């Protein structure tokens, strides 16, 4: 007997006012740096070789 | 602005009896070869090209 | 003459919704505004500065504004000076003023190019379709002395000689400087300038359309959701008889 | 009674705001 | 349009005995409009940028039509505002107003908000102790711990007082009053 | 008479697991509310960010 | 014939579709509301629930299976005599008021 | 609560009774960026554009903030529009205070966004403000002073760029404030909605239902917005506005800003001042105009075809005069435009009334 | 306005079901479509003339400038 | 130094489109060129050339250049 997943995900994160806020706080943290770092690839990959951070390395040496 | 001969025959050639507002050129030059006016159109105050 | 000659499209990398500067050929774009547009035309919104981690290193722009002298002062004594260039200097203006930029080109006024691709219908394609497009003038047609014939300068007469052709500078990366690729890297170089916020709008754009492609569907099912209540309902008239 | 455990998500909830957010 | 101008004015009931001191609450609306009136005619010829703002106010005051006359009556009527809240506050402390609570603590509001108004307006002028009035007053949040120094520059837009400073404080000065009334 | 009045058939409109009439709709609750939530959550995931 | 046009105008009009008689579509006035308060009960309950239908089908964007959509022929004014009324009551007011 | 979370709304309002809320948020948009902007912007001449491209160029965000604004006014009028030919169709305007007071706001807007225009100081902004306060010269006996009145001076010059800004700043708080009646004077009669049917038999509480909804709505104005901002910020600009006032040059081709071109193209047909001035006027004020000229029997236009079909004519109408608005003053526009011009008052002022008599007389009544 | 005040009504019965009972998107495309095909259709002899005519009068008016400004028309 | 703006313009100007502009280019050169008085020049056929011509090197171009 093992209930769905969305049964799971009511039960323990979104049933409670102060659950159903956690929730939403640390998934926006977690879906933050993950949408960034996917859309930031794809524009980078668009433009691969066009942008400074591509090219960067032929002036540099610190 | 420093008119030719041309553009002065012109118009002295205007009938005047049928402008709006009506003037001879001579009413509104001093030496024909010169006009000298305040370039704001008497509509809305745009500059006349 | 009244008659109107309009710009093709050209293909610039940045032209797509999603499409980047080719920042290479910013780079070499500044070259030519550089060594060649410079010494008649000023760009009074652009800094040494603004340069560093677009097209140029922090060191390079520094090097790059010290070739040149600026004035600065008052110092103690009251009086100005000359001194070498620095990062938040505006790029050097080839005249103190338009009367005196008219007086050195025939009466014509060389604009400022800070924003001339945004400031001008068709943009790159309008600027690049101009310098690559002098030609002899048509039959019949007799420019007084100090105008050149172009065909896509409104009325055709324009009072900037070509001011580009192969050769007419040597660029840092070795690319051959025929005319037509000085044009394509300057105008690159003058979108940048009009637009430096060109690049992040478009990165921003695609997380913008991501996002509404999430909350759009969303909203709209939690809309449905609501209004299913409404939607499902069933009415009956019962009237005493 | 409950507030306890509800005021220490609101807690919780707030502190990961300011943290993340800020 | 009749009633609430209502019902709310005209048969508005009021005690038979309050004396002058109930005068005041009319007397800082009058203030209000005052410097609000005045405020916009001088908005319409100061200019916030460091290098001129100094420069309009004495072009308000010695070119600008009866300039001189708007100019000290929106200095002095910042004066007279003060006078009135603090008679207002004073009645209202010697009379016990202050129970009817939430009237009481928006006047409170008030008087904080009136009290920044004026200090961003002083400083408008660019004079000595326009500058140093910005200085000492913003960095009264340099005291909050942590981010003390960080509030202070975020709010100057920069390491210092500036043209940033000037700028936003015009902004400031500008809406506040509105938001007053 | 008042008895005359019943319920229209709404098996059309349903989300299939409340669809037999002889079978608890509480099993399934759980699972109905955690879909609609979570779409909920999500969408204020999306609007935090 | 304009009664040919004025069939098709009916059914191009379309209050029909939503099941509306064509006084249930009479913008409100002053009159018409008193018209509609002399109403005897089962006129006034009839108007009520046609225009609720035509509000919900509204709401849903869909119209009635055409065998149900109000026929013209049958259409009849059922608040004409009492606002006709309404109206000679109040030009006799107006008239009164001018002596 | 009551005033928004049980105010009674009708079960059937569509799309179309969005741009309401819609309005509301382009107006907090426009406020928002707009002190945001002011905190960077100088008004003196010699520094406005300048300060402007500093805000672009200089300031964290400044570029997003200046064509969310730049573009916001473009997406105010876009809803305006909508929500003018939404009351027009419907037959919203027999409210007649809510209505009228809806006529000021539109008066209002265009003067408040005619004079953010003027802000940047380009050359689209010096013969803007030249023009349009000429406006007012049209004005016997007194125009003139009017307006030089309006200018400080002679010419548009400095006291002129620093007063709009004192205008452009408070008016958007008046029209707040002004807004904040109009929904006042609606909320005593509720909503009306697409049938022109009382709905008193139907009332849906606004909230969750059109809560929810204009939340939805709002989501798809930003889209659009942001589509405007980050992928075509200057599509709805003009270029020569990139250009720094020129007082001794006014373009070749100068242009009104796209939601004003219908008026523009509409004054532009008549060959003397002061009827140019009078129709152009009267193009706006004939809303105040249109519940007088109700004919039908009915409220909304739904039910009738007649109506209708001469509504859309008026649209693309508009869409004409734009068009026009747009072009050269030259053969075949100036023609088309003067056709289009008596056109669109022909509409209001004969047509339209007539229609509604019409279908009146084939409804028997 | 409020709720309780608005009307007078009679013999009218309505019967809903919880959001949570139902689906967002019944036959959204089954029935969905149709249902927008007939709602463009019932419109379009009504909305899309007048743009029609806008489309011929700005193509012939845009055509005639072109011809205008040359040798031959 | 070849600029591929050359090729690419002699590639082009073999379109029919091209060529017969060309044509009423040059009888307009033919027919102006013989008048010692005439108002008329050759501006408009030129420019016909020109967005002919110029359409098709847009497209093939930018392939020639960094
Ligand atoms: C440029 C101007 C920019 C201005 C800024 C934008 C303003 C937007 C205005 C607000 C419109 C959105 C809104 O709230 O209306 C909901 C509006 C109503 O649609 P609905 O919720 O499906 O209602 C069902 C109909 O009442 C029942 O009708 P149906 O059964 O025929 O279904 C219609 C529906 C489904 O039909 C199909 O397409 C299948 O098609 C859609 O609307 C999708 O949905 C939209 O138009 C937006 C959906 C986007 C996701
Ligand atoms: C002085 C010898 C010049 C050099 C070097 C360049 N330009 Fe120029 N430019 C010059 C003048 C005198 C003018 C005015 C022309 C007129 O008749 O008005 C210009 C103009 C331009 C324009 C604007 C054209 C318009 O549409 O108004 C542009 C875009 C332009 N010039 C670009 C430009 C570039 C990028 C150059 C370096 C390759 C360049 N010019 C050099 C004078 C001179
Ligand atoms: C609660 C209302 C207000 C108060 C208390 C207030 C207070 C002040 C003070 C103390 C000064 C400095 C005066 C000086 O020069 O010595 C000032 C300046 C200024 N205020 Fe206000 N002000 C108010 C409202 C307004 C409003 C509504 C505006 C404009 C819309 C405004 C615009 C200005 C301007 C332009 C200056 C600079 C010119 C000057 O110094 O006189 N003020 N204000
Ligand atoms: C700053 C501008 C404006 C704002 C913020 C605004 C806002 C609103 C709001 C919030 C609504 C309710 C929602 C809706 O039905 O759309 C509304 C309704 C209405 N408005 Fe406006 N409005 C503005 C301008 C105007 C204009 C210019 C007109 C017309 C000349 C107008 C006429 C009306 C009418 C008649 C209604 C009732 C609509 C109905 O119930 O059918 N509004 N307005
Ligand atoms: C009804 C609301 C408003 C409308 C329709 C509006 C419209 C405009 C327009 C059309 C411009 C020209 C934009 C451009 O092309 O640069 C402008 C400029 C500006 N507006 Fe507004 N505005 C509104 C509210 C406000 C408010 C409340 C403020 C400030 C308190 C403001 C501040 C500015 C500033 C400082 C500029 C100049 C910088 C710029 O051009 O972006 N606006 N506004
Ligand atoms: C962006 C907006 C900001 C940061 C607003 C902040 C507002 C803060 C307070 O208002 C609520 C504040 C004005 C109010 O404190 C309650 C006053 C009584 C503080 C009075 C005050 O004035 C001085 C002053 O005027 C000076 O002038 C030349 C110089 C000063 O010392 C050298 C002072 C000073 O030492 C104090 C305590
Ligand atoms: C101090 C405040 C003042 C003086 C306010 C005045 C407000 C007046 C009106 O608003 C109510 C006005 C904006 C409104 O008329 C109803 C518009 C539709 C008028 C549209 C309009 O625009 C133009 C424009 O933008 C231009 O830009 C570069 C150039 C223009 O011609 C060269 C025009 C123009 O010829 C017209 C008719
Ligand atoms: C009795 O309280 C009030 C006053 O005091 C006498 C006022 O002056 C004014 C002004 C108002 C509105 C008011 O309510
Ligand atoms: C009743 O009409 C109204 C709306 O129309 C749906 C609104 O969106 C909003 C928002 C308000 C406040 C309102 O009163
Ligand atoms: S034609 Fe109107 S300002 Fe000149």
């Amino acid at each position: 007997v093992a209930p769905t997943l969305t049964a799971r995900l009511y039960s323990l994160l979104f049933r409670r006012t102060s659950t159903f806020a956690l929730t939403i706080v640390v998934g926006a943290l977690f879906f933050e740096r993950a949408f960034d770092q996917g859309a930031d690839a794809i524009y980078e990959h668009i433009n691969e070789g066009k942008l400074w951070k591509h090219i960067k390395h032929k002036y540099e040496n610190k | 602005r420093h008119r030719t001969k041309k553009e002065i025959d012109q118009e002295a050639a205007v009938e005047v009896s049928q402008l709006r507002d009506p003037q001879h050129d001579l009413e509104r030059v001093k030496k024909p070869e010169w006009v000298i006016l305040i370039g704001v159109c008497t509509h809305l105050g745009c500059v006349p090209i | 003459s009244d008659l109107e000659l309009h710009p093709p499209s050209y293909p610039w990398s940045h032209r797509g919704l999603l499409s980047s500067l080719d920042h290479t050929s910013i780079r070499r774009g500044f070259q030519v505004y550089k060594q060649v547009c410079s010494s008649c035309h000023s760009m009074d919104y652009v800094a040494y500065r603004h340069l560093v981690g677009v097209c140029y290193t922090e060191d390079e722009a520094k090097a790059l504004a010290e070739e040149v002298e600026v004035q600065d002062g008052p110092n103690e004594d009251g009086e100005m000076f000359m001194r070498p260039g620095k990062l938040s200097d505006y790029f050097p203006k080839p005249y103190p003023n338009p009367e005196a930029a008219r007086a050195a080109n025939n009466g014509a006024l060389p604009p400022d190019l800070s924003y001339i691709v945004r400031a001008r219908h068709g943009g790159e394609d309008y600027v690049f379709s101009l310098l690559t497009g002098y030609c002899e003038p048509p039959t019949g047609v007799s420019l007084r002395e100090g105008l050149y014939f172009n065909p896509y300068f409104p009325g055709q007469a324009i009072g900037m000689a070509p001011p580009i052709y192969n050769e007419v500078l040597e660029f840092d990366d070795g690319t051959p400087a025929t005319m037509s690729q000085v044009a394509k890297d300057v105008c690159t170089f003058l979108r940048w300038a009009a637009e430096p916020e060109h690049d992040h709008r478009k990165r921003m754009g695609l997380k913008m359309l991501l996002m509404m492609g999430l909350l759009l569907p969303l909203v709209y099912a939690m809309k449905r959701h609501k209004w299913s209540v409404l939607k499902s309902r069933k009415l009956a008239y019962r009237p005493p008889k | 009674r409950n507030w306890v455990p509800t005021a220490q998500l609101w807690g919780a909830v707030g502190a990961v705001g300011l943290v993340s957010a800020t | 349009l009749m009633k609430i101008v209502n019902n709310a004015f005209i048969d508005l009931p009021a005690p038979s005995n309050i004396s002058s001191w109930w005068n005041f609450g009319s007397l800082l609306g009058i203030c209000l409009i005052l410097q609000i009136l005045t405020g916009l005619f001088l908005a319409m010829h100061y200019t916030s940028d460091t290098t001129t703002a100094f420069s309009s106010v004495t072009h308000i005051c010695r070119d600008v039509n009866y300039g001189w006359i708007i100019r000290y009556m929106h200095a002095n009527g910042a004066s007279m505002f003060f006078i009135c809240l603090y008679m207002h506050v004073g009645r209202g402390l010697y009379y016990g107003s202050y129970t009817f609570l939430e009237t009481w603590n928006i006047g409170v509001i008030l008087l904080l908000t009136v009290m920044a108004t004026a200090f961003m307006g002083y400083v408008l002028p660019w004079g000595q102790m326009s500058f140093w009035g910005a200085t000492v007053i913003t960095n009264l949040l340099s005291a909050i711990p942590y981010i003390g120094t960080n509030l202070v520059e975020w709010i100057w837009g920069g390491f210092s007082v500036d043209k940033a400073t000037l700028t936003r404080f015009f902004a400031f000065h500008f809406i506040l009053p509105f938001i007053i009334m | 008479s008042h008895t005359d009045i019943k319920v229209p058939d709404f098996s059309d409109y349903r989300r299939p697991e409340v669809l037999d009439s002889t079978k608890s709709s509480k099993e399934s609750s759980e699972a109905r509310k955690g879909f609609s939530y979570l779409v909920t959550a999500t969408t204020t995931v999306g609007v935090a960010y | 014939w304009l009664e040919g046009i004025r069939k098709w105008y009916y059914n191009a009009a379309g209050f029909n579709k939503l099941g509306l008689m064509r006084d249930d579509t009479i913008h409100e006035n002053d009159d018409v509301k008193e018209a509609i308060r002399r109403l005897p009960e089962n006129l006034y309950d009839d108007r009520v629930f046609r225009i609720k239908r035509a509000l919900d089908l509204s709401m849903r964007q869909q119209i009635l299976p055409k065998e149900q959509w109000t026929k013209y022929e049958e259409d009849k004014s059922y608040l004409e005599p009492y606002l006709k009324e309404v109206i000679r009551e109040r030009k006799e007011r107006e008239e009164w008021a001018k002596k | 609560n009551n005033a928004f979370i049980d105010l009674p709304a009708p079960s059937n309002i569509s799309s179309w009774w969005n741009f309401g809320s819609l309005l509301g948020i382009c107006l907090i948009l426009q406020i928002l960026t707009g002190l945001f902007l002011a905190m960077h912007y100088t008004s003196d001449t010699t520094t406005a554009f300048s300060s402007v491209t500093h805000i672009c160029r200089d300031v964290n965000y400044g570029w997003i903030i200046r064509y969310m604004h730049a573009n916001g006014a473009s997406m105010f009028f876009i809803c305006l529009y909508m929500h003018v030919g939404r009351g027009l169709y419907y037959g919203s305007y027999t409210f007649l205070e809510t209505w009228n007071i809806g006529v000021i706001l539109l008066l209002t807007v265009m003067a408040t966004a005619f004079m953010g225009y003027v802000l940047p100081w380009g050359q689209m902004s010096f013969w803007g403000a030249t023009v349009i306060t000429n406006l007012l010269s049209a004005i016997p006996y007194i125009g003139t002073n009017l307006v030089e009145w309006i200018w400080g001076g002679f010419s548009v010059d400095k006291a002129t760029l620093t007063r709009f800004f004192a205008f452009h700043f408070i008016l958007p708080f008046i029209i707040m404030a002004i807004a904040m009646v109009h929904l006042l004077f609606l909320h005593e009669t509720g909503s009306n909605n697409p049938t022109g049917i009382s709905s008193d038999v139907d009332k849906i509480p606004f909230h969750p239902y059109y809560t929810i909804k204009d939340i939805l709505g709002a989501l798809l104005l930003i889209l659009a917005l942001m589509l405007l901002v980050l992928f075509a910020p200057d599509l709805l600009g003009d270029p020569d506005n990139y250009t720094p006032a020129n007082p001794l040059n006014t373009p070749p081709h100068i242009k009104p800003e796209w939601y004003f071109l219908f008026a523009y193209a509409i004054l532009r047909s008549i060959p003397n001042k002061l009827g140019g001035v009078l129709a152009l006027a009267f193009s706006i004020l004939i809303l105040a105009l249109i519940p007088l000229l109700h004919t039908s029997k009915q409220r909304s236009m739904m039910f009738r075809p007649l109506s209708q079909c001469l509504f859309w004519a008026l649209v693309a109408d508009l869409l004409t005069l734009t068009w026009i608005g747009g072009q050269p003053v030259e053969h075949p526009y100036i023609t088309i435009g003067q056709l289009a011009s008596v056109l669109y008052f022909l509409l209001i002022l004969v047509l339209m009334p007539t229609a509604g008599t019409i279908e009146n007389k084939l409804l028997k009544w | 306005r409020q709720f309780g005040h608005l009307t007078r009504v009679r013999h009218v019965i309505t019967y809903s079901l919880s959001p949570f009972e139902q689906r967002a998107f019944p036959h959204y495309f089954s029935k969905g479509i149709p249902n927008v095909l007939r709602r463009t259709r019932a419109c379009i002899l009504r909305v899309a003339p007048p743009f029609v005519a806008f489309y011929l009068v700005y193509t012939w008016g845009t055509q005639e400038f072109e011809k205008s400004k040359r040798k031959n028309p | 130094l070849v600029d591929p703006l050359t090729t690419v313009r002699e590639q082009c100007e073999q379109l029919e489109k091209c060529v017969k502009a060309r044509e009423r280019l040059e009888l307009c050169d033919e027919r102006v060129s013989s008048r010692s008085q005439t108002e008329e020049d050759c501006t408009e056929e030129l420019l016909d050339f020109l967005h002919a011509r110029d359409h098709c090197v847009a497209h093939k171009l930018f392939n020639s250049l960094k």
